[PDB]
């Protein structure tokens, strides 16, 4: 049946105010494979979001890495909104630079 | 090289 | 040892459309090295590791024609399970396959694998004997008696003991350098306020490969709950993990992190330093 996705939002390289980077949204542990992943800057969808090819784990759940270029600042907030049939709502998880 | 399946389900 | 080779196939039926999306993904020693995906402009098997450009154009043509056949094997099998579980074709359904071989440290076949999932649950798997099956459902019993009927197990046994071992062997010679490769984790511990006067110390490991890694904290002795996170791809082929801990303010120089990673010549020892 239906497993609900887990999510880590994190950058590729350690964050530095001003320094361009890649923001990742690693979604794992979900089923069915069809999923919609949006990355948000300040509540707005980031337009050109890269999406890796979808692979499954030995326990049959899928994982994908969503990612996009970005330049973290003191002020801007970033999030990843995952829409999946296993959940009534989307799950939005904010990027934490400490995390 | 990948497998190819025989009897369907 | 165990060196291994898998193919992970997925077929998602699509309501309306004439037939499904099918994805095949081949792994040697856990790294993806080949991949077919049916909704590609020109759908073919492709290399996913430099050392597969070795193989000739007849390889790809032949493996691509296999995918096309698998694709239909899944299209059928999908339609069939629909009947077994009284489902309609109005909703999408998922059928998955894991298959392949492990080689023991003596390089001989150790275990064979041929298993299926429907809707992401076990359905039918070939036993280790490579003769019999385990069936999850009543529904799998229909398929089981069919495959017992048709002598399905033997033919898969032949693949598992033959082509699986033959080709695993050849892929291991071809990729030797690349498959033994390891990137070392570059670590650092960061300091975060949390409570008062309790604080968070978080040891990061960055830029490593493979993803297998161990982070441990230590309070002079040996670790009470440190939070950790599931290892995460950086997107560049390397990986990331962290392990944090809750510590008293000032009293945190006594706190040590260790990073165990095969690519490391020596396990790293870190602690906080302003």
């Amino acid at each position: 049946i239906q497993k609900t996705p887990q999510i880590q939002v994190y950058s590729r390289h350690p964050p530095e105010n001003g320094k361009p980077n890649i923001l990742n949204c690693y979604v794992t542990q979900f089923h069915p494979p069809h999923i919609e992943i949006q990355m948000l800057k300040n509540g707005k969808k980031i337009p050109k979001v890269e999406m890796s090819d979808m692979s499954f784990s030995k326990d049959w759940s899928f994982y994908i890495l969503a990612h996009t270029e970005f330049t973290p600042t003191e002020t801007d907030t970033y999030a990843c909104r995952v829409k999946h049939d296993s959940m009534a709502e989307p799950k939005t998880v904010y990027w934490d630079r400490d995390m | 090289k990948a497998p190819y399946n025989f009897a369907t389900m | 040892g165990p060196h291994s080779m898998r193919y992970f196939e997925t077929a998602v039926s699509r309501p309306g459309l004439e037939e499904p999306r099918y994805i095949s993904v081949g792994y040697v020693d856990n790294k993806e090295f080949v991949r077919f995906d049916s909704d590609a402009e020109n759908p073919r098997y492709e290399p996913r590791a430099p050392w597969m450009e070795q193989e000739g154009p007849e390889y790809w043509e032949r493996e691509t024609q296999k995918a096309k056949g698998q694709e239909q094997w899944f299209r059928v099998s999908l339609r069939n399970l629909l009947g077994y579980y009284n489902q309609s074709a109005g909703g999408s359904h998922t059928l998955q396959q894991m298959s392949g071989c492990d080689l023991g440290s003596d390089w001989r076949l150790l275990r064979g694998y041929l298993q299926f999932a429907y809707e992401g649950r076990d359905y039918i798997a070939l036993n280790e004997d490579l003769k019999t099956w385990t069936a999850a459902d009543m529904a799998a019993q229909i398929t089981r008696r069919k495959w017992e009927q048709s002598g399905a197990a033997e033919h898969y046994k032949a693949y598992l003991e033959g082509e699986c071992v033959e080709w695993l062997h050849r892929y291991l010679k071809n990729g030797n350098a690349t498959l033994l490769r390891t990137d070392s984790p570059k670590a650092h511990v960061t300091h975060h306020p949390r409570s008062k006067g309790e604080v968070t110390l978080r040891c990061w490991a960055l830029g490593f490969y493979p993803a297998d890694i161990t982070l441990t904290w230590q309070l002079n002795g040996e670790e009470q709950d440190m939070e950790l996170v599931e290892t995460r791809p950086a997107g560049d082929g390397t990986f990331q993990k962290w392990a944090s801990v809750v510590v008293p303010l000032g009293k945190e120089q006594n706190y040590t992190c260790r990073v165990y990673h095969e690519g490391l010549p020596e396990p790293l020892t870190l602690r906080w330093e302003p």
